[PDB]
């Protein structure tokens, strides 16, 4: 009843204040359980209070009385055809787990404990260096590009793998390489080629011939990218910036800006208004960074960008380089077709063995019937992880909420 | 009292005042024929109804001229809004009459005010107000200036026009007590007068120079002896943000609340 | 709107035609037939654009070249063509559809865009007429949001026309006084009554800032008018006003009237040229001229002007590079140093030079 | 993991914006466009997943038919909401201003039709907020039991009455927007995240409202909506001192000048000393002054002459009255000039005027014509307002009290037959 | 040690300095830490696998 419901809401608020942000199933369950204990008559004196403290965390001598009061104030315990895009478009996009089955590695195993399954996989084994092979120093690659690589004596294995197609071809690129492989410095070269395409004897990198567009999936990423891209490409004398501009105040500002970085969305609105149509035809290069965002709900935007770019090039007959960067995932040849990358000379694939620091991943899950119980189990799991971080290693926990 | 609830109820109410605007009635009753007859342009009437509120009386001051070669009709060409505040039964507006250049071309015809409940008489508060203006102002002629009462009828607006009789003027000059039934009040004090709405010409507004007109939400900032200038511009609505600073000035907040949810996601523009 | 915009527009049209999946739709003869015409060409891109039957015309084009293009079009050799706005007046070849876009043109002097004069627009529109054959003629005017309603109103209705004499006034009173057509203030008012201004003033008095439609209103207005025109003319020592009634021409005014110039120009001259002035000064004084102020700047050419100054014999004192007087100073020095230029500003140089000598001689006088 | 396209969900919105850019005229160009999508190659190489049986795939190998059907469905969706006028016969699309506004603000086509049906000239702020709250972009936002305790408190601490609505999503979204503008911190985390969503989307939403309602010409509501836009952008109500938009200023000083009521435009009369004397904080006297003269101010003159009995010509002369600093005003400053009719009811004309960096202190001359009507009115008004700047406006009554209209023109001599 | 956007501006950099020099083996931060300025960890472990 309402006389009761109005108190239930207050109880929920009180439980929320203790726990903080949590899944709805778990918080509600805990509240129902705290209330259950209060209502039940098998516990007397400190005992019930102690049990509540163990469950809801430390409680002020003043807060417990209020909780008890709430409990006491509780009365009871051909022509086209129309189709539905709802059942068609996939719900919870990018979390779908579409593949029917997953193949476990030999190293990986399963050990289930009470309330939680724990999975362990060891570190990967680096592919042996090829016979008569070696990493390219910053010497043996073309004269001009070498500038701005200072502090760095040698190229990474993968960087060294594809540098040739990077600087010698306008063929579109796709690389799939694990986190840590240092992917940026590959794309950097793809830029140093274009920066080199316009050069003079008595002046270097004359900058009004090219405007480059770097599309990155996240906002901070844009900041830091303009930050390092500036330093790197500065040898050519090129100035870049983030496109946060409101359309009209900063257009004439970004008029003088080259190699601008932005989120796909920004590029799409700004093209819909036409802020782009003053820029374009001065654009020989667009970078799609983390193009696997195609799988996200945000995916259609990237799809809208690239589609427009291609469909447009067919009218103008003036072409543009397109450089895709993706995490290592199948459907690579499909994204290739999409970017009009010639699979022959333009396609690049590398599997999970190329992550610079090999990754041994263990997965732990809770099969608890009740969310309330599951929340308690999660805390216990963290403690086990902490013990391993007992030695000289760095541990780090990414929680669902900042407050949490 | 505080009427915190009252401020909101009436506020979402008044957002429909413009509906009234297109249903209005006008008192037709016996024409003296020796009297003047006043024409009110419909546009100012609409706007004046639209700025008002259904409890507090608001008032406006009438300015007009008689058309050429037709001295017995007074066209009302202008309404002036001055710093003021109302009650449900009356309106307190300052001693100074409008002074301004656009006004020099015309004569004052009296005033007009909103009247929450319809009464078939000129409220004692009114005859008293009018007489007391007239006492202090020779500029206002007894026979030429009127009080137009605009009452809110259901889903509608309905209006009448009064003149003080000399009996009335004397009573009102004299009268102290502002209660709803003062001593010596009589129906002999006022007289109905002939008024017509018109779509033939447009009236215009005059409005306070450095502020707006509506002081209801600051009563302590209003004084009988307060001075004001004017400008050519339209009145803001009763509940308009400007008339209520105290309410938009309710913020007690520590900035660091923003620390929470420091995930900033934007990726636009 | 632009001299250069004509080239670009043709290329854009060609690209659109290519997209339509059918190319060279605007060429009604084979490529073998156009060869005799293309042999006469300098411009390389024009050769291409003319390949599909498309055409263009601008300040660059010679009269023969123009006559040829017109011939090819009317005879049906070429399907469509683009043209600079300046050529709306002097163009002898008509059409079926005529579309005007970017009517507002760029002015360097105030650094802003300004609308096409309405009569121009009407002329461009009248350029779609083919009475011999067509039963209709068509026009599409692409313009800004602001400027939409104005055209919707004034292209269809007949046009009003008002007098400007009230503003440009002095020169004629001066010249007329010189002929002794105006011997005294009265003759001046009388002269005024022969004009179109006289006609219009009482018709739409608020336009001429005349406050009433009455008799003494108009009379007082014309009076105040000759009063101040003769005063301003006497202040400038172009005339002498005797007894307050009569007038006579003086030395200055006599000169002015004789050589027929912008009167303000030679007044400026009068307060500028002094005993010690020499070619340095004569350059800038002759530059500030009424004729000089008539120079046209395209696309806010300010940086180019600064670059030109950077290498000219005489530098300037904090010059603004959107100002045509500065531009004519620099173009003039450029001519004196026999320096090569882009034909764009070279045409301009030639036009300046056309009227230069007269001004110079006036300074001599 | 396969990389698949979520394109189908957004297909109606994507199609619009392409018609808006003029890149698709008709159905055919639409199928040609969609033939460039990732969803196209995925529908080609895995039809089984995308809703195509293999037999009808064999029946149409190129997917010409299925793609055309999808395009037709998208067109129908766009039309029913009046983004596009497209008849099935020709297969051609026509753009509407509503469509353009929709594309330009990346607002969905359900929201935009909600605005089309809801928005009327006579809307109060009270109602403007509700219409905002009805945006289809917010469709999934709901009100949780636990938070309905705080929402009530917030509901009584808001300046604009929501009370039209009780606790339902509309109210939550409304009170949230107000909370954000009123700068209020929220206890619940759910509400915080929610509020963030609402306010971030609110810029584009309110703006598309302004654009629409301005294109219609309804003066009062375009004021209320641009002002709302500014209030969202700056996170304050107008009732607060404009000096706040300069973040360079101390909070206690601002609050101090708000304490005494001394109308802002009255700060220009005062010198550096006279300023500090108001709040009795003379040490601040110089710095305040800087800001007061940094605040964008235009003064404007007008020269008006009648052209025909129907139309007058207006020459507006804008003279910058403020000191430019590119670390404040930046490269450009934006202003709407709009001439409003007698009652400030209808907008007779409006232009977007933009004063660049170089040209501060240079008076700009704008020339435009306005109509006049049969009951010749006492005056028009010429309003000029900064786009982004809040509480920054200058109004110029243009009085016709002395206007003498030209004699009406006789009919042209008839063409005889 | 825990680092989050919520706390501060400069003390984030002052915490990052503390972690690089091995001040704190275990730290808790929001995803914005992974997307922002780049520092790795010997072993990482997201908790609960859920987001709002």
């Amino acid at each position: 009843t309402k006389e009761t419901r109005e108190t239930y809401e207050v109880l929920l608020s009180f439980i929320q204040a203790a726990l903080g942000d949590q899944p709805r199933d778990i918080l509600c369950g805990a509240a129902d359980e705290v209330l259950a204990v209060l209502k039940n008559e098998k516990l007397r004196d400190k005992e019930r209070r102690k049990e509540i403290d163990l469950l809801l965390g430390q409680t002020d001598d003043t807060r417990y009385h209020v909780l008890v009061n709430l409990g006491k104030k509780i009365t009871d315990y051909a022509p086209r055809q129309v189709l539905d895009l709802e059942d068609l478009v996939f719900t919870q996009g990018s979390h779908f787990m579409a593949n029917k089955r997953c193949q476990l590695p030999d190293g990986s195993f399963r050990r289930q404990r009470k309330g939680y399954e724990e999975v362990h996989v060891p570190a990967l084994k680096p592919k042996p260096f090829g016979s008569e092979e070696q990493l390219l120093p910053v010497e043996k690659l073309p004269k001009y590009a070498q500038a701005g690589f200072e502090g760095f004596k040698t190229l990474n294995r993968i960087q060294s793998k594809l540098y040739r197609a990077a600087l010698e071809t306008d063929e579109n690129l796709l690389l799939c390489a694990p986190t840590g492989a240092g992917k940026t410095n590959v794309a950097l070269m793809c830029m140093l080629r274009e920066i080199g395409k316009h050069i003079n004897m008595d002046g270097t990198i004359n900058v009004d011939d090219f405007k480059i567009i770097y599309i990155a999936p996240m906002r901070s990423l844009v900041q830091e990218m303009v930050g390092s891209f500036g330093k790197r490409l500065a040898t050519y004398g090129i100035t870049v910036a983030e496109l946060t501009g409101d359309h009209q105040l900063c257009k004439e500002e970004i008029s003088a800006t080259q190699i601008i970085v932005c989120t796909p969305e920004k590029w799409d609105i700004i093209t819909r208004k036409g802020g782009e149509r003053t820029y374009t035809q001065l654009v020989r290069l667009i970078i799609l960074d983390e193009i696997h965002l195609l799988h996200d709900d945000r995916g259609p935007v990237l799809e809208a960008l690239v589609a427009r770019a291609i469909r447009n090039i067919e009218m103008t007959q003036e072409d543009v380089r397109l450089i895709g960067l993706s995490a290592t995932l199948p459907n690579y040849e499909d994204v290739a077709t999409f970017l009009r990358v010639d699979p022959a000379k333009g396609l690049f694939y590398f599997d999970n063995s190329f992550r610079p620091v090999p990754l041994e991943q263990t997965y732990v899950g809770i099969t608890e019937k009740k969310a309330i119980k599951r929340f308690q189990i999660m805390n216990e799991i963290v403690y086990e992880k902490i013990m391993e971080h007992a030695g000289k290693n760095q541990v780090l926990v990414f929680v669902h909420s900042r407050k949490e | 009292f505080s009427s915190k609830t009252e401020w909101r109820v009436r506020a979402i109410s008044a957002a429909n005042l413009h509906l009234r605007t297109n249903h209005i009635y006008v008192s037709s009753d016996d024409i003296k024929e020796t009297g003047y007859t006043y024409i009110l342009p419909k546009n100012v009437l609409k706007k004046f109804i639209c700025i008002s509120d259904l409890r507090a009386q608001i008032a406006g001051y009438l300015y007009g001229v008689s058309p050429p070669d037709n001295p017995q009709v007074k066209e009302i060409r202008c309404i002036v809004m001055v710093p003021q505040w109302g009650t449900h039964q009356t309106v307190h507006l300052p001693g100074q009459l409008p002074q301004h250049e656009y006004l020099k071309e015309m004569e004052p015809l009296g005033w007009i005010h909103t009247q929450p409940n319809e009464s078939p008489q000129l409220s004692p508060q009114d005859v008293t107000t009018h007489a007391k203006i007239m006492a202090d102002n020779p500029s206002w002629d007894g026979e030429k200036t009127i009080i137009i009462t605009c009452s809110f009828t259901p889903g509608s607006c309905t209006l009448t026009a009064y003149k003080l009789t000399p009996s009335g003027y004397e009573w009102g000059r004299q009268n102290t007590d502002k209660g709803n039934n003062p001593k010596g009040y009589l129906p002999s004090h006022y007289e109905r007068v002939q008024m017509l709405l018109s779509d033939r010409f447009l009236g215009f507004f005059m409005v306070p120079a450095q502020s707006s007109w509506n002081y209801n939400f600051m009563g302590v900032r209003h004084d009988p002896n307060m001075k004001y200038e004017l400008q050519l511009a339209n009145p803001k609505e009763f509940y308009h943000e400007v008339h209520r600073p105290s309410h938009f000035l309710n913020f007690a907040l520590l900035q660091e609340g923003e620390v929470y949810s420091a995930d900033r996601e934007d990726l636009y523009a | 709107p632009s001299r250069k915009q004509t080239r670009l527009t043709a290329i854009d049209i060609l690209t659109t035609c290519a997209a339509d999946i059918q190319r060279q739709r605007f060429l009604h003869c084979t490529e073998k037939d156009l060869i005799p015409y293309l042999e006469k060409l300098s411009d390389s891109t024009l050769k291409e654009t003319l390949l599909n039957g498309v055409g263009y015309l601008h300040e660059g084009l010679s009269p023969m070249e123009r006559r040829l293009v017109e011939q090819l079009f009317s005879s049906g050799a070429i399907q469509v063509v683009v043209a600079s706005r300046s050529l709306c007046w002097g163009m002898n070849v008509a059409a079926h559809l005529v579309i005007i876009m970017d009517t507002q043109y760029y002015n360097g002097k105030i650094h802003a865009y300004v609308d096409y004069p309405i009569y121009d627009v009407l002329q461009m529109v009248g350029h779609a007429n083919r009475p011999l054959q067509d039963d209709e003629g068509r026009c599409v005017i692409m313009c800004q949001g602001s400027k939409k309603d104005f055209f919707k109103k004034f292209l269809y209705e007949p046009l009003p026309v008002e007098s400007h004499l009230d503003h440009c006034m002095h020169d004629h009173f001066n010249a007329e006084i010189v002929t002794k057509t105006i011997e005294n203030k009265q003759d001046a008012v009388d002269y005024l009554t022969w004009t179109f201004l006289y006609r219009r003033m009482t018709q739409n008095p608020n336009y001429y800032n005349l406050q009433g439609i009455s008799h003494r209103h108009l009379s007082d207005h014309l009076s105040e008018l000759v009063e101040q025109t003769l005063s301003d003319l006497e202040q400038s020592k172009c005339i002498s006003i005797e007894d307050e009634m009569d007038v006579a021409p003086l030395n200055l005014g006599m000169i002015a009237a004789y050589y027929y110039i912008n009167y303000t120009t030679i007044e400026l001259f009068s307060m500028s040229l002094n005993a010690k002035t020499k070619v340095r000064g004569l350059i800038e004084i002759i530059s500030n001229a009424a004729e000089y102020e008539n120079i046209p700047i395209r696309h806010h050419e300010d940086n180019l002007l600064r670059q030109l100054a950077q290498k000219v014999p005489h530098k300037l004192n904090n010059p603004k590079f959107n100002d045509p007087h500065v531009k004519t100073n620099l173009l003039l020095q450029a001519h004196l140093s026999r320096m090569q230029l882009s034909a764009e500003l070279q045409s301009d140089t030639e036009e300046i030079l056309s009227k230069a000598i007269r001004l110079i001689q006036a300074c001599v006088d | 993991l396969p990389i698949e396209s979520q394109m189908v969900s957004k297909l109606p919105d994507m199609l619009n914006a392409e018609i808006v850019l003029g890149n698709v005229q008709n159905a055919k160009d639409a199928v040609n466009w969609l033939g460039y999508a990732y969803l196209y190659i995925r529908m080609l190489r895995s039809p089984t997943l995308y809703g195509i049986s293999h037999d009808d795939l064999k029946g149409d190998p190129l997917l010409d038919q299925r793609r055309l059907d999808l395009v037709h469905t998208a067109a129908l969706m766009l039309d029913k909401n009046n983004l596009v006028k497209y008849d099935k016969k020709t297969g051609n699309f026509q753009v509407t201003e509503l469509g353009r506004i929709a594309s330009h603000y990346y607002i969905t086509n359900d929201t935009v039709q909600t605005y089309n049906q809801l928005l009327k000239p006579t809307l109060s702020e009270i109602e403007l907020f509700r219409v905002f709250s009805l945006s289809s972009e917010f469709k999934n936002i709901t009100v949780r039991e636990e938070e309905k305790l705080e929402l009530q408190k917030l509901l009584e601490r808001v300046p604009i009455p929501v009370k039209e609505s009780i606790e339902e999503p509309s109210a939550k979204i409304n009170v949230l927007l107000q909370a954000f503008i009123s700068q209020l911190k929220l206890e619940g985390f759910a509400l915080m995240a929610d509020m963030v969503y609402v306010t971030q989307s609110a810029g584009r939403l309110m703006r598309a409202i302004f654009e629409i309602v301005l294109n219609r010409g309804w003066a009062q509501l375009t004021d209320k909506t641009l002002n709302l836009c500014k209030m969202i952008d700056k996170r304050m109500w107008q009732s607060m001192c404009p000096l706040r938009q300069f973040r360079k200023l101390p909070e206690e000083v601002v609050k101090k000048i708000e304490k005494k009521n001394f109308p802002f435009e009255r700060l220009y009369d005062l010198n550096h000393n006279e300023i500090g004397e108001l709040i009795r904080m003379p040490k601040m006297g110089k710095t305040i002054h800087k800001y007061v003269h940094l605040f964008p101010k235009l003064e404007l003159s007008v020269h008006l002459q009648p052209i025909t009995r129907s139309t007058l010509k207006v020459e507006l002369t804008i003279t910058p009255d403020f000191q430019w600093d590119e670390k404040v005003h930046g490269s450009s400053e934006a202003f709407w000039i709009l001439v409003e009719d007698v009652d400030s009811e209808v907008i007779l004309h409006h232009e977007y005027f933009l004063l660049k960096a170089k040209y501060a202190q240079d008076e700009h001359l704008i020339t435009f014509f306005v109509p006049v009507f049969e009951p010749l009115p006492p005056q028009y008004f010429i309003r000029v307002v900064s786009d982004r700047w809040l509480s920054c406006e200058t109004q110029l009554p243009v009085s016709f009290r002395h206007l003498i209209l030209p004699e009406k023109y006789p009919p042209p001599t008839e063409l005889l037959d | 040690a825990i680092h989050h956007a919520g706390m501060t501006r400069v003390d984030r950099t002052l915490v990052e300095d503390l972690f690089a020099d091995k001040h704190i083996q275990v730290l808790v931060s929001t995803a914005t830490l992974a997307w922002g300025v780049n520092l790795p960890a010997h072993t990482v472990i997201i908790k609960g696998t859920q987001v709002y």
